[PDB]
């Protein structure tokens, strides 16, 4: 999973 | 929506019987809100005699209740409430959740409290509401039998082996959809539909005391009754190498992987947030660090990739997937092993761990600052996530600093031991997907385990660093070519200019281009062309449209053209070549360029290649076994005789070089081109590019290439083949017909009429169709009115509907009202004036006129097509549009 | 009829094409793609 979206 | 609303207050309660509920309230926008239900029960929890029960009673608790004998679905329709758009419902395997939308938003609050009280405490689920409903369930069961479902549980009954999860489908068994009772239902109902087992959660423009005191009106003198206790979300890992053949007949998947299964809610004694951060920049390292392991693959596999999912509320599972050539699965297997192990040797490259570090810091401490706001959609989506697996919603605002505070202890060491840790997972598992007939013997664990121990001794090259990244830019042309001719259609705003190499450009300008210039090179070299080779022209196209200029790549492709705001494809088909791009007036000079260097420089990118090899090869093997395969051989023997051309053998695909394809690729780039420009500029300044760029390119005349055209005839076949209990009735039709704009106007109004009479002809449901379509044009290059009528249904109703289509046609043409026609042709009229000034439109009928007139005529006077539209000329048409001296009937039924 | 179907993910853009008659996913899971006109997903 992502946590913090980064793109 | 429209004004972003900031981070809600949140009120949260809990009943005297354990009901749980969440209050959000928005600020905005007015009157909006959204109710939606949980039950924590799934297929997960059905016993054995509770096949797809779980998915039944979600259905059913919408039927009879205690308070709407006539259904609970039925009194939100009597109050303008609309299925899948104000409520629906969702069956997985942890939970059943209930949504609602109601029309009128905030008012109908307690009216939707009224109407989720009735379902989940109330339901009747009456045998006789069950025997209604069935015919939609096992509609719902027949519609998703296809190869992509049968595959998906062969993914399941694997990753997931040793847990409940394999053999509890949500969609549960055709025999338990037919003849489980009510009684099972309202057993199911009664041990799990309980308020300690269900929780509410109501956004947007809502007083919080208010809607508690009709959660409390509604929920309250609900029974508090135990549901059991469980502890089987999970599968029962073991130290293991279990070995699992994924397989369906019908499928191309031909790849091969490794996986190991773990507790991934285990934080280890940290704070658990930190741990899920560790999860995202472990990822982010390995997918950057797998891909540049291409290079080390041998001619077997492709595509290794990195795949983390969640198999369980606390097990994930890491695997590596690579594709793989038929009949290489053994080679490709110990490559992903191979790289499996390099990746225990050697820590992950720690300037990818700096840069991945640093980019989520720099977006955490965006969002420690910023107010988080959202439009309303979005706040739902935002909060369901979190409320669906039962934790409260954490704000993005928040939730930066505690990304910044975990990323303070977090170094490479760490990453490197979160990582090393799945990898010492000792729970294991090798899959493969073989197509077709390919020779295969499931490896036994240790045949896999003696690899795993060859790797561990051997020794291995360190992980590949990143390659530094071509940035291309288009050649000088100075070359130059010369306008010859000029012929002027002012009328049409159109020029036609003759080129010193032959080509010619039939320029349109358009004030509707705009801005832009549309480009559609047209020629005569399709993939049938006799000078080519059928199958390596198309692949040559293929991969030349996706690999660009010959010193490019793929990527760089992509980039390059993103970056100008520039599309251009390459499109073969079999009589005709077309190249279709767009550009702003300014680029002009690009799309030029890199057409002309598609012409004369084009690529093969070697990663593509081998990509596409595999897609053609595990197809090729998947086809020559499968029932399409069959289907498409046995439609073609009853249409054309043979094969116009067939793809090749796996061997010949194997040996398939770059130099042949671009042979291949020069044939059709020599045939000469028609260039439709739509551009608004003066010619002044579209002139020298096209001397530039369009007129220097080499040609040489070709042929005109003979159309693929069904044979005439009465040809019938049935076959007993099909793997889902379907039929499929197929028929075809043509008339030889000379083309003009009106005849292929009356012909598609003439389908329309017919459209709706054959389904009158054949809308009795004791027939069981469950699709069926008409379709019929005049196609322009074929010169013909072609017609397709296709049915699937039941098996055994199954040959009784050709026979009454053939019937509906016969009787269509004295059928045709007059106010059918009429309407018919106002909507024509008013759908043509869509038509004006759009640019497809505009460009495809340009087109259209040269293939035909060989001038721009077609872009005048279409104003006085909608009068070709009278009864007595669509009822002419329309005795045209299945003729019995033409006609070709495949059936398809079940294999007996 | 024939329609171009085109799936973007997390890695790359996949060609498939799928007839009027046929499920888009189960046109991919026939060309040998693995998952779970332009949708997204």
């Amino acid at each position: 999973d992502v946590t913090i979206e980064t793109h | 929506e429209e004004i972003k609303s900031p981070l809600p207050v949140f009120k949260e309660g809990t009943l005297a019987n354990g009901f749980r509920y969440t209050l959000v309230q928005l600020e905005g926008p007015k009157t909006r809100v959204d109710i939606r239900l949980i039950v924590d029960v799934g297929s997960i929890d059905e016993k054995d005699n509770e096949s797809g029960v779980a998915h039944m009673v979600e259905h059913m608790v919408f039927r009879a209740s205690d308070a709407f004998p006539q259904g609970v679905s039925t009194e939100l329709h009597k109050q303008g409430w609309g299925r899948g758009q104000s409520y629906n419902a969702v069956t997985n395997y942890e939970r059943t959740m209930y949504m609602m939308s109601p029309p009128k938003g905030n008012l109908d609050l307690g009216a939707t409290l009224q109407a989720l009280s009735q379902m989940t405490g109330h339901a009747k689920l009456l045998q006789s509401d069950l025997d209604d409903e069935r015919k939609i369930i096992l509609e719902e069961w027949r519609g998703k039998l296809g190869v992509a479902e049968r595959m998906n549980q062969q993914r399941v009954q694997a990753i997931r082996h040793d847990s409940r999860y394999p053999s509890r489908p949500v969609i549960g068994t055709e025999e338990s959809i037919n003849d489980t009772p009510a009684s099972v239902l309202q057993d199911f109902y009664q041990r799990w539909y309980h308020p300690s087992n269900m929780r509410l959660m109501i956004i947007g423009d809502i007083t919080p005391a208010d809607a508690e005191r009709e959660i409390q009106r509604y929920f309250a003198a609900l029974p508090n009754v135990a549901v059991p206790t469980r502890d089987y979300y999970e599968p029962l890992l073991k130290p293991q190498l279990k070995v699992a053949r994924l397989q369906d007949s019908q499928s191309g998947s031909s790849q091969v992987s490794f996986v190991y299964r773990f507790n991934d809610k285990d934080a280890f004694g940290q704070s658990e947030y930190r741990h899920r951060l560790l999860t995202q920049i472990t990822m982010s390292a390995v997918t950057r660090q797998v891909r540049r392991q291409k290079a080390e693959l041998p001619q077997d596999a492709s595509s290794l990739v990195v795949r983390k999912s969640d198999i369980g509320k606390t097990t994930a599972a890491l695997g590596f997937f690579a594709n793989v050539m038929p009949g290489g699965h053994d080679a490709a297997i110990s490559a992903v092993l191979k790289e499996i192990e390099r990746f225990k040797r050697y820590p992950l490259n720690e300037q990818d761990i700096t840069e991945i570090t640093s980019d989520i810091r720099e977006v955490a401490q965006r969002m420690s600052v910023t107010p988080e706001t959202r439009e309303f959609a979005d706040w739902v989506q935002q909060l369901t996530i979190v409320w669906q697996q039962d934790r409260p919603y954490v704000g993005s605002q928040q939730r930066g600093k505690d990304a910044l505070e975990a990323l303070d202890t977090i170094k490479g060491e760490d990453v490197n031991r979160h990582w090393q840790r799945w990898l010492a997972s000792p729970d294991t598992l090798a899959q493969f997907s073989v197509p077709g007939a390919t020779p295969f013997t499931l490896p036994k664990p240790d045949a896999i385990s003696k690899l795993q121990k060859q790797w561990a001794l051997a020794t291995l090259a360190p992980l590949r660093l990143e390659e530094k990244k071509i940035i291309p830019e288009l050649p000088s042309v100075t070359q130059s070519g010369k306008r010859t001719a000029v012929k002027t259609f002012a009328a049409q705003k159109v020029e036609q200019w003759q080129l010193s190499n032959g080509d010619r450009v039939v320029w349109l300008r358009a004030p509707e281009a705009g801005k832009k210039v549309y480009l559609t090179a047209t020629s005569q070299a399709g993939f049938m062309a006799t000078a080519m080779n059928p199958w390596q022209a198309q692949l040559a196209s293929q991969l030349v449209n996706q690999s660009g200029p010959a010193t490019w790549s793929g990527e760089s492709l992509s980039n390059w053209k993103k970056e100008k705001t520039l599309s251009l494809s390459i499109d073969q088909e079999a009589d005709q070549l077309t190249l279709s791009g767009t550009a702003p007036t300014e680029q002009l000079a690009s799309l030029f360029g890199l057409y002309r260097e598609l012409n004369v420089a084009p690529g093969i990118d070697p990663d593509v290649m081998k990509e596409s090899m595999m897609s053609l090869a595990r197809q090729k093997a998947n086809d020559d076994q499968s029932v399409g395969g069959k289907r498409a051989s046995e439609m073609t023997k009853l249409r054309f005789g043979e094969p116009a051309w067939q793809q090749p053998e796996i061997a010949e695909l194997k040996k398939i070089s770059a130099p042949a394809l671009l042979s291949q690729w020069h044939k059709a780039a020599s045939a000469p081109v028609t260039y439709y420009l739509i551009a608004d500029m003066p010619a002044t300044q579209l002139l020298p590019q096209v001397e530039r760029y369009l007129a220097t390119i080499p040609r040489q005349p070709a042929s005109e290439v003979k159309q693929h055209l069904a044979l005439s005839g009465k040809r019938e076949a049935t076959s007993a083949i099909n793997v889902e209990p379907r039929a499929d009735i197929l028929t075809w039709s043509f008339t030889p017909h000379a083309w003009t704009p009106q005849a292929a106007v009356q012909v598609s109004i003439a389908r329309n009429i017919a459209s709706k009479y054959l389904k009158t002809s054949l809308r009795d449901d004791a027939l069981g169709i469950y699709r069926m379509r008409v379709d019929s044009e005049l196609e322009d290059k074929k010169q013909r009115i072609e017609t397709e009528v296709s049915f699937t249904s039941a098996p055994e109703r199954a040959q009784e509907l050709w026979t009454l289509a053939e019937q509906a046609f016969s009787e269509l043409p004295t059928k045709i009202t007059q106010q059918d026609v009429d309407e018919q042709k106002a909507q024509f009229i008013r759908a043509e004036k869509g038509r004006q000034g759009d640019l497809t439109t505009i460009q495809r009928r340009l087109i259209l006129s040269y293939r035909h007139y060989n001038d721009p005529r077609y872009l005048s006077n279409a104003s006085k097509l909608a009068d070709s539209i009278t009864l007595e000329s669509v009822r002419a048409m329309s005795a045209k549009l299945y003729n019995p001296d033409n006609r070709v009937l495949y059936i398809t039924l079940p294999q007996e």
